[PDB]
This record gives structure tokens, sequence and C-alpha cells, in this order.
């Protein structure tokens, strides 16, 4: 309602209005994200009908601005939401400096916005959690991952969504530092798929480089996939 | 304080509570097929029987014209719909007053689904209880459809249905569906899902409306069929 | 069931204690307010090896002169945060003089305690512990979310304080100098970790009398004074 | 209380320091011009002295001559550890304006933990001095110093002006300065050279008590 | 004082609008007298009621005429205001606001509930 | 107040986009078209149970208030057409409201307040004037909001003439035809000696009124 | 400053409208040749907007979304006054500082019966200040002399061959001109030396 | 300051005075093929050209498109039109740009927003001098390096008329789905 | 403290305006008739005290020169919407100059109650609304429930025992009627339902002819009509 603390302290020191929207994260959509060196692999999972449902209008590999770049898992009209909020606020800072927005401004900003949410009267908290990947001013990449309770911290290789926690144990058994861009795209799509089904039309990853976000091209996928299979085995 | 219906709030779980039973009432309504087509967009309805008194000739309830290029059709309560086929023709016109071009519809359906998330997450009243399926030509991608929903989410669709029996159609247009499709095909189709959504052999001519958009010598043009052609195209789809 | 301002059967507002119940979940910070300055402490609580460790840091410099140690909800806690180094400067820009700590920790409180209407809805459930220098001195300040402010000697915060205010008060003593101080922390901070007193899972910030700047320790520095400790 | 507003609603009968006020008149923007029509002694403001800024191989330059009223007034404000704001025109204005863009820099600094650019700090500083432009503001800035893209010797005034170069000098006889430098003037200029020629100029604009101070990538010193 | 109050907000350069020549001062010219056209009618209204009645006549007004207002739809869509209308007994009087049109352009559905309810 | 900010905001009314372009361009010094000025001989009187207005055109003068109301307006063609499009509506809206016969006073009382909230800026002058429950009313609004019940009143450019003529021949008690009579003996005399077009005359009853617009 | 001027003729089941295309600033200063003063703003509504070309635009834009706004509201066809009343209420929106355009107003009456056309013609001022003319009307800056072949040249009903002889013979401002000839089955739009 | 704009057969150019003779702050390369020259007061400019490229910025960036160059010349016509609403000072727009639908086009645009499609458009101090040439040597089927031979020349018209000397300009050129920019000293 | 009262329950159905539809089947019939000639409406107005000035209870209303009102629910509902359609009427008409289209009024009285359910803390509507009236177009006569869907219809009734009156109307209607036939139906429609007898004073009807302004018949006519 308006001015009305819809989240509130509960008994035992949790806000369960921010617990809902967790496990509301929890069971939307798998993302994975790996950087290295001065550019950031991204995977979302894609979810489509086949024969009825046009793969084009999925989107979920958004670019914010010239450089970030965010993913994001749960409610998809929260997301676009957020993601006008976020476009409008990287306009407005390069606005004032006449310099690329970095990732750590946009992180900030959307670990507060999530905060604001989660604190004020007759608004709910976003439900989703968003990485941004990108350049800070220094031009090093690097990785933030918010939370809907607006917590925020960096992150070398961080997944999001339902089974987060086998993608998050294997990149950290797996991960290595300064690798190449194959070995990159080859992680990812590992990463992504010990929690979703082998296959071709269930990932849409690109490529972050300072130039912009290259999406990967169907055959390369297609090859990669048939690759992972013949692994497995 | 004691009489908030709390709207805007988690279930213990995952989700919106008024959301379920919001999309509970687009499955307690009349079936809607949408269609993409070689030469046209189809977008057919099922007219509910309030009566046989109503006024058949020029009361399509069901689809709706928001712009000269662009068009819809509803599966839940039309009062709503009203408003925001209003709120759709409102935006629609500032973009053309604004920046001078035709609408493209995907900003279209994002702005309605806005208002819907709107309506969704800010203040306490409840959320628009309908769904919409947008559908038009531009010339950034061609011909293009949508489907929108209370809870704000939208992608597009080369075929699809909602209402009762959406299943059913959804079936129905998995299977018999192509896409070099001449706008007859399309039609029959159309008939064809109709029929099987709503358990009958032959479709009934007042029971059913239909529409498609034409872009030919290069202008965007809509028909809207009335009952002679429905009757019609009946004829031929069941001579064949 | 109840609204965020209802006094209960005790006399006392059932969100602020629900809000003194969420601070204890949180990580360790010790601080000693010895006569030299102020040596806020922190924890570094890894979440995982893949944590890049610069962007998760506990310790915040509200001011030049001030330092702090958060606890509890972590945004509430930047918001915090926020606001004191906002109107510590807007109090730069009015007056000359730096702002004390005593003021700015008026400032934390009645941030703090705004939810009631007397805009925020709900109390911010953080338990702050600012610390910095002023012209009379060292000064260690402490706000729970009930808004009853009050300065240390010396003072710990986080889940498991119970040991730690119990090994303060069990080792405190007047007069300690700076170096003393610092192995204090540290051995407080080792008999309050669960795991080992590594360099890198530690964050120490410190504000000296003399220079009055918020230095936050390095590597080495911390490596020195993890060597120095005893057995 | 809402009594109270009601009460002096109906008997016709009605201050932050950081909230600035402004007059009934029919146009308060000119309101400051209408006054000067009637007087002068009080819009007698103490203007600043005619600036000197310069890059050069190891740093940069900048002198200002003391002369108000007063002579003995400062004309350099330290807006960053690396930034240092002039003052020409108008003392209170651009005083003022410097003073709140360096407690906006110490926020950023603050919250997002990175040094600000000299462009960024510019950008700010016309920004804002356009948001009261029209409303009557003189007030000649020359920023300069140091940033990760290399120095900078950026250029605001009252009216927006945001210009990037290398010599610029602003005030009172400012042209003078800027004959004297187009004279002589090499970027690849020793200390020495570069301090004398500074002093040169200014004497030769406050003609027709000088302070100099040489920034350098690790902050300035006052020579 | 006026002119709003400055707190370091930094952001003072929008990518939605630019500011206006006078700011906040309101120089008076003719759509500063017709933007004050209708609150000075009812401040007399009030002004004739409270006075002649008592202050509780424009108490009991205020909160009516603020609870209807209160009921009315997100900002977005236009709001009917009905009841509005019949409390403040304008319903039987057509009126240049009523009739006549503003076309309005570059923020965002959710910049505007952040600006019209303060969130 | 917050209530009529949101009623500002939700409904609309007069736009003032473009005040400082305008302002720029007069400053500039270029001249601009000038303003349809519709001020020609007008005049109405009191006559036996019924009002008989005057005017001449071919834009016809006489407009519709109500079945017992008619007016006529001297100045700003477009001032005078919308306030009479809104001073007849407002009334038919009254009439609808309330269902009661339409009163001269009230249309008096309102054009006096919307003509004296805009202190000349609307150059707009009107001889309503009508037949309601107390019988036949004149009035003489001028562009300051200033009503009177006058037995006989003449505005517009031409206005000396008609009046000195009315003010020679009016009399209590006058037939209908005197009235019409009178009426051209103001007006054409009016058209003939001021610096045109056709002659209107409108008797004004209780009922079942009647327009001639070709009167002369 | 970009000014012209527009004309306009009725005849027997016919109504032609005509126009000069010149737009320049700074007093007398050409910057373009061809300008569009002319709007076919529906098959049986076209306005002939003539003075400064931003407010040409503006006030061509605003009635542009007011009409389809009506069109796709109402769903069917929409009547010449209506759009009449609309310009008037739009003017009059900007009683201070109205738009600087001196508009003219063409259109077919539609009796619906099947249907039967008439013409419709009317002027206004720069406040709006409709008058039903149903003959010859003029509107522009430069109306003065065109008043005199309009008053001199009108036949009353007249072939569509015929009125545009007569509108093209009739016909800050110049640079060439064009002539739209409306008929209720069919438009002619062609341009004079 | 003036500003020279020519369009025709494939190719668009943009001229104007940097004049420090370095300025900067005249034009705004906007994303995709397209540019934003304007004229006037430094803060003006500054202002009113950041404000229309970040707008277009965030449309471009919030629907994964880029803008049609007619769209971004009428939304600039209006910002324009609102701008002198809230800010009573003259700015002079000179829009061109490619789109796939029409091709290459510029447009012609006043402080007033009186804006036009032109294939030879001027604005400043010495705009009268400039559209004199531009209407006498112009002609379709127009290659684009004599386009440039006859902007030296009116550079060499004005240098010769008034008593401006070493002055300079910046020629930004759009052809072939390519941006480029030079600095010609004359 | 803004929220809606008229919230989706489980299984949906939008169980409030439902409440409000029940007052609709509680109410008085309130018939009308689309004739080939014109349009009908006719009610039933009750004699609850026998001491009641028929003129003064209003149930059939005109709002513009060619559209009427009549309603079946609680008459303060019925007032205010009346006011604000006639409100909009002439907001119509000095926007347009013309009568407002019986589509367009039907629309925003539609938006408008939609509003109410919809708003916050504010109940909907107890009564379905029932327009008629003649334009360019032709006939039209329209009916607006408390839920805001509105309905193209030709012959209709609402209030108690509004399916069997819709059942009478539907055995004896066709598409060309004349008014004389149309207003016969309405009467033998209003005392088919009535429970008791039926004379002067007890049924108000009212008429828009095809070019004349919409008029009350006069308790004189009704009289004439009734033999």
């Amino acid at each position: 309602s308006y001015d009305r603390a819809i989240t509130v302290f509960s008994p035992d020191g949790h806000l369960l209005q921010v617990e809902h929207a967790l496990e509301a994260v929890k069971k939307g959509g798998c993302a994975v994200a790996i950087k290295s060196s001065n550019f950031a692999v991204l995977a979302v999972e894609k979810k489509n009908i086949p024969k009825l449902q046009n793969p084009k209008t999925t989107e979920k590999l958004i670019k914010l601005d010239e450089h970030n770049c965010l993913a994001f898992a749960g409610l998809n009209a929260d997301a676009r939401v957020l993601v006008n909020k976020t476009r409008l606020e990287c306009q407005r800072y390069y606005l004032n400096m006449d310099e690329p927005a970095p990732v750590d401004y946009i992180a900030k900003y959307v670990a507060k916005v999530q905060q604001k949410f989660t604190h004020r009267g007759g608004v709910r908290p976003f439900g989703i959690a968003t990485l941004i990947a990108g350049f800070k001013n220094n031009k090093e990449i690097c990785i933030y991952q918010t939370e809907p309770s607006g917590i925020y911290a960096a992150w070398k290789a961080q997944a999001i969504g339902k089974n987060a926690k086998i993608v998050q144990e294997f990149l950290e058994k797996n991960y290595q530092e300064n690798m190449e861009q194959k070995d990159c795209i080859f992680l990812a799509l590992k990463a992504i798929f010990e929690v979703v089904e082998l296959s071709s039309k269930n990932v849409e990853v690109a490529l972050l480089t300072e130039k912009d976000l290259t999406f990967i091209e169907e055959q390369e996928i297609n090859s990669m996939v048939e690759l992972i299979d013949q692994e497995r085995t | 304080r004691r009489y908030d219906s709390r709207t805007t709030t988690f279930s213990p779980e995952g989700r919106l509570y008024q959301v379920e039973y919001a999309l509970e009432a687009i499955n307690n309504a009349s079936i809607t097929i949408g269609l993409i087509t070689k030469d046209g967009v189809i977008l057919g309805a099922d007219k509910v029987f309030i009566s046989k008194l109503i006024d058949k000739a020029n009361n399509y309830e069901k689809i709706y014209k928001i712009d000269k290029h662009i068009f819809c059709g509803v599966a839940g309560l039309n009062a709503d719909a009203n408003i925001l086929i209003n709120q759709s023709r409102l935006y629609a016109q500032r973009y053309l007053y604004n920046y001078n071009e035709v609408q493209p519809v995907s900003q279209l359906v994002v702005q309605i689904c806005d208002i819907k998330q709107s309506y969704t997450q800010y203040g306490g009243l409840r959320p628009y209880g309908v769904s919409f399926l947008i559908g038009g030509y531009d010339t950034k991608d061609g011909y293009q459809l949508y489907h929108t929903d209370p809870s704000g989410n939208y992608s597009g669709w080369f075929a699809t249905a909602i209402g009762t029996n959406n299943l059913t159609a959804s079936s129905v247009l998995k299977q018999e569906w192509k896409n070099d499709m001449t706008l007859e095909e399309g039609l029959l189709l159309a008939l064809k899902t109709l029929a099987k959504s709503t358990d009958t052999e032959i479709p009934k001519s007042e029971k059913i409306e239909l529409a498609y958009l034409t872009n030919k010598d290069g202008e965007v043009y809509q028909k809207y069929l009335t009952e002679k052609e429905i009757e019609e195209l009946i004829k031929l789809y069941t001579q064949k | 069931d109840r609204g965020v301002n209802t006094f209960s059967p005790e006399g006392r507002l059932f969100q602020v204690e629900y809000a003194l119940g969420a601070i204890k979940l949180g990580s360790t910070a010790v601080g000693i307010c010895v006569n030299d300055g102020v040596i806020l402490a922190s924890e570094r609580r890894i979440s995982s090896t893949l944590i890049e460790k610069d962007s998760v840091e506990k310790l915040l410099s509200i001011d030049d002169h001030i330092g702090c140690a958060m606890s509890g909800l972590m945004a509430d806690a930047r918001t915090l945060i926020d606001y004191a180094r906002v109107e510590c400067n807007h109090y730069k820009f009015i007056y000359n003089e730096n702002i004390n700590i005593k003021s700015c920790v008026e400032l934390i409180s009645e941030l703090a305690l705004d939810f009631s209407n007397l805009i925020m809805s709900r109390p911010f459930g953080v338990a702050l512990l600012i610390g910095g220098v002023d012209k009379n001195g060292p000064c260690l300040w402490y706000t729970e979310p009930s808004g009853t402010n009050t300065r240390f000697s010396a003072a710990s915060i986080g889940s498991a304080q119970e040991g730690a205010e119990l090994l303060l008060q069990e080792n405190y003593k007047k007069d300690m100098t700076f170096e003393q101080a610092e192995i204090l922390a540290l051995t407080v901070l080792r008999q309050v970790m669960e795991d080992k007193l590594s360099t890198s899972n530690v964050e120490i910030c410190a504000i000296k009398k003399s220079d009055q700047t918020f230095y936050k320790y390095n590597t080495d520095d911390i490596s020195r004074i993890i060597d120095v400790l005893p057995s | 209380s809402f009594m109270n507003e009601i009460d002096n609603l109906i008997n016709d009968v009605e201050n932050d320091e950081l909230e600035f006020c402004v007059a009934p008149v029919n146009v308060p923007r000119n309101f400051i011009k209408y006054a000067q029509t009637q007087n002068k002694k009080l819009f007698d403001f103490h203007k600043g002295t005619t600036t000197l800024a310069f890059k050069f191989k190891d740093g940069i330059i900048v002198a200002v001559d003391s002369r108000a009223s007063s002579q003995n007034v400062e004309k350099i404000i330290e807006i960053n550890k690396n930034i240092l704001g002039t003052m020409a025109g108008g003392a209170a204005d651009c005083l003022y304006w410097e003073k709140y863009l360096g407690k906006i820099i110490k926020i950023y600094e603050l919250r997002n933990n990175e040094k600000i650019s000299v462009r960024a700090a510019s950008t700010i500083l016309s920004n804002i001095l356009y948001q009261y432009k029209g409303y009557g503001l003189c007030c000649g800035i020359i920023l300069s110093g140091y940033d990760h893209t290399g120095f900078n010797m950026f250029y605001v005034d009252d009216s927006g002006k945001k210009v990037e170069g290398n010599l610029f000098s602003c005030g009172s006889g400012s042209t003078y300065a800027y004959s004297i430098l187009d004279s002589a003037y090499d970027y690849n200029l020793n200390l020495d050279q570069a301090v004398e020629l500074a002093r040169n100029a200014i004497y030769h604009a406050t003609f027709r008590k000088v302070r100099v101070f040489h920034i350098h990538k690790n902050g300035y010193d006052k020579i | 004082n006026y002119l709003e109050k400055l707190n370091f907000d930094f952001k003072v350069k929008d990518v939605v609008s630019i500011r206006d020549i006078n700011l906040e001062g309101k120089e008076k010219n003719i759509e500063t007298f017709h933007d004050t056209i209708l609150l000075n009618e009812e401040k007399n209204f009030l002004k004739r009621t409270g006075l002649i009645y008592g202050s509780q006549e424009v108490y009991k007004n205020i909160l009516d005429r603020e609870i209807v207002s209160l009921s009315r739809r997100l900002p977005g869509i236009k709001s009917s205001l009905l009841s509005l209308d019949i409390v403040r007994n304008t319903i039987d009087r057509i009126d240049s606001y009523e009739y006549m049109e503003k076309i309005d352009p570059l923020e965002p559905l959710s910049e505007i509930i952040e600006k019209k309810m303060n969130i | 107040l917050e209530y009529i900010n949101i009623l500002k905001e939700e409904n609309g009314g007069y736009n003032f986009d473009n005040l400082k372009r305008n302002e720029i361009l007069k400053e500039k010094g270029v001249k601009f078209p000038q303003f349809r000025k519709t001020g020609t001989t007008i005049c109405g009187l009191v006559c036996q149970n019924a009002v008989i207005l005057g005017a001449d055109t071919n834009c016809s003068k006489l407009h519709y208030i109500s079945k017992n109301i008619w007016c006529a307006g001297a100045g700003v063609a477009g001032d005078l057409e919308h306030t009479t499009l809104w001073l007849q509506h407002n009334v038919e809206l009254h009439r609808l409201n309330t269902n009661t016969q339409p009163r001269v006073s009230m249309c008096v009382s309102r054009l006096t307040q919307e003509l004296f909230k805009y202190q000349g800026y609307k150059v707009c002058a009107i001889v309503l004037g009508g037949v309601d429950v107390n019988g036949p009313q004149l009035y003489g609004i001028h562009p300051h909001g200033s009503s009177c019940l006058l037995p006989f009143t003449a505005l517009g450019s031409g206005s000396l003439n008609a009046m000195a003529v009315l003010e020679a021949k009016y009399r209590d008690n006058m037939t209908i035809e005197e009235g019409k009579n009178l009426v051209c003996e103001a007006i054409c005399a009016g058209i003939f000696n001021d610096l045109g077009g056709n002659v209107d005359i409108c008797v004004i009853t209780k009922d079942s009124y009647q327009h001639i617009r070709p009167y002369k | 400053y970009n000014g012209g001027c527009v004309l306009g003729m009725s005849g027997s089941n016919c109504v032609a409208i005509a126009c000069d295309l010149r737009l320049g600033a700074n007093t007398f200063t050409t910057v373009s040749t061809k300008f569009s003063k002319i709007f076919k703003m529906n098959n049986n509504v076209y306005v002939g907007l003539s003075g400064l070309a931003t407010d040409i635009q503006t006030l061509y834009e605003i009635l542009r979304y007011r009409v389809n706004l009506y069109e796709v509201r109402q769903d069917a066809e929409m009547d010449v006054e209506c759009f009449a009343n609309m310009l008037s209420s739009i003017l009059y929106s900007n009683r201070f500082s109205p738009y600087f355009v001196n508009p003219i107003v063409v259109g077919f009456k539609l009796k619906h019966y099947k249907v039967n056309y008439e013409p419709y013609l009317t002027a206004y001022d720069l406040i709006g200040a409709k008058c039903e003319t149903r003959d010859f009307v003029v509107n522009g800056v430069t109306s003065e002399q065109l008043f005199g072949m309009c008053e001199s040249l009108y036949v009353k009903d007249q072939d569509e061959n015929g009125l545009f002889e007569t509108i093209s013979q009739c016909l800050i401002s110049g640079w060439g001109a064009e002539v739209l000839v409306l008929t209720p089955e069919k438009i002619i739009k062609k341009k004079l030396k | 300051d003036t500003l020279i704009g020519l369009r025709g057969n494939n190719f668009v150019v943009l001229a104007a005075d940097t004049y420090k003779n370095d300025d900067n702050t005249k034009f705004y390369d906007i994303h995709g093929n397209k540019c934003l020259l304007l004229g006037g007061s430094i803060g003006d400019r500054l202002q009113f050209g950041e404000f229309i490229r970040k707008n277009v910025h965030l449309y471009q960036y919030q629907n994964n498109t880029d803008m049609f160059v007619k769209s971004f010349a009428f939304f600039t016509r209006k910002n324009l039109a609102y701008y002198l609403r809230r800010n009573p000072f003259e700015v002079n727009c000179l829009i061109a740009g490619y789109d796939k639908k029409d091709g290459y086009q510029l447009y012609w645009c006043d402080y007033l927003s009186n804006m036009d499609s032109v294939n030879k458009g001027a604005h400043g101090y010495g705009a009268y001098l400039v559209s004199a040439i531009l209407d006498k040597y112009y002609h379709e089927n127009l290659t684009v390096d004599e386009a440039l031979d006859i902007f030296k020349l009116c550079f060499e018209e004005l240098k010769k008329r008034f008593l401006l000397t070493q002055i300079n300009y910046e020629l930004r050129i759009m052809y072939d789905n390519k941006v480029e920019t030079q600095y010609v000293t004359v | 403290y803004s929220f809606s009262l008229t919230t989706f329950s489980p299984t949906g159905k939008l169980v409030q305006i439902e409440y409000a539809l029940n007052r609709v089947s509680s109410s008085s019939p309130a018939l009308g008739i689309r004739a080939k000639n014109g349009v009908i409406i006719a009610t039933e107005k009750k004699s609850p005290n026998e001491l009641i000035e028929e003129n003064s209870i209003f149930k059939i209303q005109q709002i513009s020169e060619h559209i009427g009102i009549v309603y079946a629910g609680m008459p303060g509902d019925f007032r205010v919407l009346l006011k604000r359609a006639r409100k909009e009427a002439i907001r119509y008409s000095l926007q347009y100059g013309s009568e407002i289209l019986v589509k367009e009024l039907v629309k925003i009285i539609a938006s408008i109650v939609q509003e109410f359910t919809q708003t916050g803390g504010v109940r909907p509507f107890g009564l379905s609304l029932l327009i008629c009236g003649v334009d360019v177009y032709g006939y039209h006569l329209y009916q607006i429930d408390p839920s805001g869907c509105y309905f193209n219809w030709m012959a209709t009734c609402v209030g108690k025992d509004y399916q069997n009156n819709m059942s009478f109307l539907e055995k004896r209607y066709n598409k060309d009627i004349e008014i004389e036939d149309a207003i016969h139906t309405a009467i033998l429609t209003l005392k088919e339902s009535y429970e008791g007898v039926l004379n002067e004073k007890n049924i108000e009807i009212g008429v828009a002819y095809d070019n004349k302004p919409f008029k009350i018949l006069t308790q004189n006519e009704i009289k004439d009509y009734l033999i």
C-alpha cells in the first residue's frame, strides 16, 4: 500500500520479504560469467518453445552502455525496469563526466536501488540478482554481483539462478587465471551445461571485449556442444 | 490496516499471489489465436455467446486497432482491455507526434508491459487482468507478434494461443504450420485450430471473427472479416 | 498483524528489538580507543576463494579523520556510511573545522531512528562502531539500532562478540600505547577467529593522533603486526 | 501543525543556509541589475586578480598577483590534492563554487574509490555555473592539474564555457599577458625559465606581490 | 528560502530535461498567473468557508478532498477523479482546464513514480 | 494542498510553450499579422415583455445562449466566440442538472466573473439580454467586467450614433414592430454613418423565438 | 520570414486548394525553395497552414495526433466541422502567444442519405475566427492582392478543368506553387511554373 | 562561427570554423552514421548537443536499434524548441546523416526550429556569402572531392572578404558507411 | 494506506463486482428496444408510499439532445454517473462542436466505472447503466455493467427476473419493427414481470425518434399507449 512497510523485520532478525525474493531469484534461469585478462565471457540459459516461439525477441545479454553489460535471473519485467533505470543513470553519469561509466559505479548504484526497494514503503523488493561486467576507469575487467538484499561483492567467476551452488563449486574447482578466449567460452559453456541439458538451443553465450559485446555464432556453439558431448563419454 | 489486501507481496516460496489469480482469469476467457504468415499477420478470436440479441455487426469485442499499423486482441476482462488499449493508442500517437514515425511494436509492448508492471510492483492496487497479442508490421524486422501478460513478461511468437483450451490450440499450431504460408492457408489454419479448441467439427460463422494486416503496395492495410467472408472461408474449409 | 511502530507490553518497540536481533548475525570487528588513536579492525569473512577481496571491505572511511566498522545488514550499513560522510562534508562546507566524532554519531543515530514518523519505513538493522580523532583526542563510539549511542574504551561487534568483549575486559588497561593496542586487537581477533590469522584474512584501519589520517594498513604492515604477536 | 497552517491561511498572516533567497520583484534575474541603476556602493564586490597558468615539460606553472580594498588576498584554492583552482572576476562567486566543487569531488572520491579527472571537475563546475547563468554571476576559473589521462588545463566561466588547451590567462589586463606569452613561450622550458616567464608576464600585466605555484604529478609545491 | 536547497546531490545535468531560465524564481508573467489560477480561487473559497462557518469546515473540506484525490490510479493513465469533482462541486461547471489539452516525453514510467510519491 | 496539484497535472488548460520565442521575435523587430477586429455597431433595448437585440455583419453577430437568451459581441472574434460557446454550454449544463428555465442574472454573473478574472486582456464587450422569470432584462457587460441593467444599450465602434438615436426615440411599453423600427433606426443609421453588411434582428420572447439574419 | 499565400475555390461537387512554396529566414534571405504547406489530413480534409515553418510543422503534427486519436477511438470516418472546431480550440489554447500560421480548412460534407458530397470552406485568424463562407475564401499574409482576383474571377459552379484553370490563373512569398484539385472520386496534384 | 553543409548523391559533408583554434565543442558524433553540428555560445552548445546526444544514446541502447535520421532530425527540432522555451538563447542546428530507408540526407534548422530538408545549408555570420557560392556551383551527381573544392573556395572567399587571417576549419565527411574527419587550413 | 478492496479472489472471478451484480439482480426492471425508426427505453418505477410525487423521482433522464439514459440500481450512483456523463458530453461539445457520439460516451463511462472498480479504497458501482441514442451512424443502445464491460445491445432487460424478460423480448422481437410496435412490446414485457396490476404512474417510457429530440413521454401518452 502507499506509505506502508511491505518488508519488515521478523522475530528472528530476518527480512522475510527479502528472503522470498531470494528463493524467487533461485527459481529463475541460470547465468554464468567468467573474467580473464581484458575480457569477460557471459552466458545465460535460453528457454523457448520450438516451432512456435521466436528466439530473437528473448534477449538476456543486453548491453547497458558502451562498456558495461548486465545479465540477470528471475523476474524478467523487474529486470527490464531496473535496466531502464540503470541505462538512464549511465547516460546521466556519462553526461556529467564525458567519460564512460565504470562497472563499479553502476554496480554500486544497482545495489543502492535494490536496497531502496527493500527499505521504502509501497515498494516490494526487486526479484532479481543482476551481475554487471565491464571495465573500470583504470580499464581493467571486473565483475560484480548484486542481490535483492542490495549486497554486492566483486567476483572472478560467479553464477546465479537454479542450481547455482553446483556451478559455483565447479567454477571454484576448475577456474584458472589468464585464460584464452576459446578456453573462457568453453569453461562458461561447460559450467552452464553442468546444470542444463546439453543442447545448442539453451545457450546464447557472448564475449565482452573493449570494442563491444560480440555474440558467438551458432556454428561455434554447435561445435563446442558436440565436443563437450564427445568428452563426456 | 487490518483490511489490507496486500497485493504487492511475494508468496511463501517465490511468486506474487494475485498475479497467479489474474493468470487464472486469463485461463477462463474466450480463446484467441495468433499467427504469422508470409503475406500478413492473422489474429482470430472466439466470441462468447452472451445472447442471440447481441448486435453481431460491428461489435468486434476481441480484436481492436491501436494504430494505423498496429492491432491487438484480448483474452481477459474487456473493461481493463479498453483502458489499456486506450493507453497503447496514446503512447503510439505520442511517439508518432514526437519522433514523426510509425511506432515499432516492440516499444509499444514494452510500454504496456511497463504499465502492467507498475500495477504489479508499485502501490497496492490490484494488477491488470488481461493478456494481449500485439502484432503488426514495421520496416525494422518485417512482421512481428508478441504475447504480454499481467506479470510484465513478453516474448515473440510465430504462432500462439491464449484463453480456454490453449494447450489444444498450441498442439494444433505445432503440427500444421509452415514458414512459406500464404494468407488463405493461414486463415484455414485459424479456422481449423479455432474449431479444434471449440470442440465443434464445423465452425459456426456467428461464433467467430477474424482479421489480418496486409502490406501490399508498400502500405499497411488492416482488414477485419465480416459474416459473409467468414461464411465463405468456412465453406472453403469444409470443402478441403 | 502490527505496524512498524507499536510498543510491546514491556514498553519496548517490537521492530527495535527485532533489529537488535539482526545485528548479532555478522562479521567480527574489534576496536581499542587508546590515547594514541583508534585501531578499528575487522574479519574479512571470505565467502569463497573466487572472491576478489577488493570490493568486499568492512572498514570504510566516513571522513579522513573518521573510521568505522559495519555489521548486520550490509547495504543498509553502506547507506548509513554514505549519509554520514555526506553530512560530514556538509559540515566541512558550512564550518571550516573538521566534524567531531560525537556530532557524526548523532547524525548517524538520527538517521537510524527516523523510521518512526516523529521517507524511511523500517529501522536500520545495523550496529556501527565509529571511531576517530578530534581536538579532544581519540573517541570511539557505538550505535545499536535502538539509538542509545554510547562511547567505549574498547568494543567488539558481530557474531560471537561475547568472547571478544570478555577478553577485552580481561586484558585492556589504561595508558596503553599504540603498539600494545595493535597486538591486543590481533590477539583478541585470533582468539575469536574460527580460522587461522593469515595476513590477507584481516583488515585494520588506524587514525593516529599526530597524523589524523585514515591509513588502512597494507599487507606488509599486517604481516609485521601478526609476526610480533606472542605465543 | 496543520492547524497553524490553516489558521495562517485564513488570517492572511504567513531558512537553511544553503537555500538561496530571491527578490519578489517581477523579474528577479535582473533584480541586481535594477539595483545597480539605483546605486553602486553596495555592488562594489572584491574583484579577483589576473591569473596566468600554463603547461610545460615537467609540470604546470600557475602565477597570480595580489590585488583586490585589499592587496594580500589568496587567489588559488585547493580543489583536490592534485587539482588547483584559480580565481578571477567576482571573488565571492568563484571562491564559493570552488569550495563547493571541492566538496563534490571529496564525496565522489569517498564513495567511488578513485581519483577524479580534471575534465570531470571542469564539467561539474561548468554545469553548476550554467545552472545559475542569467541570474547574474561573475566568475573566471582555470582548472589545472594531473589526472590518469595526463595533465589538463581546463578553463571554465560563468557562461558554461569549457575549453581545453595548454595556454590560458583570465582577469583584468589578460590580453597583455597573452601578448607577452605569445611573444615568448615554449613547451620544452626549464622550471627556472618557466617561473621567470610567469613572473615577467604577471609584472607586465599589473603595470599597464606575485604568488606562483608549481603543480607536478605528485601534488604541488609552494615557491 | 528559495531556489530549492543544495545538498551535494551531484546530479545537476539530467538526460530528460534542461533547467529553466528562471530556475524557480517564477517571474510574474502570464503563464505564472495562469499556473496559480485554481489554487488562488480555492484559497479564497477556504477563506470564506472557514471564516464564516469555522476552520473545522476547512479542515473537513481539505481532508475530504485529499481522501478522494488519494483514491486515483497510479501515475501514467489519467484518472477520472469524479469523487474530487463531486466534493469540490466542479462537476456542474465546465472550465478551461477541463477542455483543451496538453500533449505530454523523455522520462520512463518508473522515474515518474519515483518523482510523484518519493521512492 | 496536494490534491489541487494532482488536479492540475491530470487536467489540461492553457499551455504556454512559445512565450520566449515570441519575446525574441518581437524584440528583434518584425511586424506580425493583425487580429480580426470584428467590432461593429450592436445595440439592444428592453421592449414590451421581450428583449430585442441588434447587430450587423457575413459574420452573424447574434449568438445563442439559451432559448430565451441571445447576445451580440463586439471586439476580438475568437474571444467572443469561445466565451459565448462557454456561456451557452455552461447554461445548458446547468439547465440539464437543475431542470429550470435559464435566467439572465446567472449569465451576467458568470460573464462578470470570467471577464473580471482577466483584467483587460480579453477584449470582449457583450450586450447580453433576454427574458426570464423576472421579465425582460438587458445588460451592458464591458471588458473590465462591470454589468449594469440598462433600459437600452449600444456598444461598438459606431456606438455614438446608435446611442443618440435610441436616447432620442425610446419609449416605454413599446410595440414589437416599433422596437424593430427603432433597432434599424439605430443600427442602419450607424452603419451608413460610421465607417457594414446586413443588419440582424431577433426578438427574445420567453418561448418560440425567431431569428432574422436577412433583416435588411 | 517563411511567409506565403494560400487559396481555395469551390464549385459543383469539387473543391480546389493552392499554395506557394517559399521558406526563408532573416526577413529576406531564401534558404529552401520547396516546403510543404498543404497537408492531407484525411481523404476529405486538407489543411493549408501558411506562416512560420516551425508553426506549420508543429500545428500539423498536433492536428495529426489528435485526428488519428479520434479516428482510432471512433473507428469510423470523421466530419469536417469536428476538425474545424478542433483547430479553433487548439488555436485558442494558445490565446497568449498563438501559433503564427494563417490556417485554411478545406473539406467535403458527407450527408449520409447513399452519401451526398458537398463543399466546405472556412477561413481563420491568428486566434481562431471561424466563418462559414461556402464560396471562395482566401487567407495569407499577401491575401490583400489575392482578394481582387478571388472576387473578380468567381463563376459559381464550374467544371473541374475550368476550376483548375481559374485557380491557376488567379494564383516574402513566391518560388513556385502547387495546386491540389479535390473531387469525390479522385485527387489531382500539379505544380505551376 | 560559420557552419556549412552539403549533401547530394552518396556524400554528406559538414564544415565549421574551429575557433584557441581547435574548437571541439561544435561537432558531436552520434552512435551510428549520424552527426550533430551546432553553433552559438560555447556553454549553450555544450549543453544542448550533449543533451541530444545522450538522449539518442539512451534511445538506441534501451531498444537495441539505430535511430533513423528523419526521426533524429525531428527529435532535435522538438528538443531545440523546448530548449528555447527553457533558455532564451539562439542555437543553430545542421542535422545530417545516413539511413538505409532513404540513403544520405542533410537538414537545416534555425534557432526558431524552422527545420527543413535542403541539399545546401549555411548558418552563422558568413551564411550569406557561402550560400551564393553553393547556389552557383552546386550540381547533381557531385563527387565528394569537388564538393571539398567548393568548400575550399568558400573558405578562400571568406578569407578574402573579411579581415580574418590564419583561419581554420574541420571537415566531417560521410560516405560508403564510413565517417571521416579532417583539418583543412587555408 | 491506498489498497484495492476489489481484489482477485482464488479461482479469479473478481468477486467484489459480482456482489454488485447481485444488486443489479435485486433491482426493478429497466429495458429498451432499438427500433427501425428510433430507440426506446422503458422502466418500472415503484409506488412505495403512495405519497411520492411521480414527476420528482426521475429514472429515464436525458444527457444530450439525442441521448437518453436509464438504469437499474441505487439512485445516487445513477445521479453522479449522469452528471459526469453530461459533463463529458459538453466537454466533447466544446472540444469538437457537435453532439457526442454514443460510442465515445459509452467508452468514457466504461473507463470511469472500471477506474472506480480498480481504484484503491473505493467499492465498485451498484447499477447497470443502459445508454441509448441517435447519431449520424444511426441508432445505438449500449449497456455499461458494474464491471465496466460495454455491449452493443439491440434489445435487453436488466433487473429482477432479467432472464425471463429477455427471453420474452427475444420471442417477440424482429430487426424490422416500427416505433409503435416497439413501444407495445416494451409495455408487454414490463407488464409480464410486475407482480401486480400495471397502470398509470407505475412505468416511465422514453423515446428518441429518427429526427426529433429525445422526449420522455408524458403520463397521458403512456396511458394512451397502455390501451
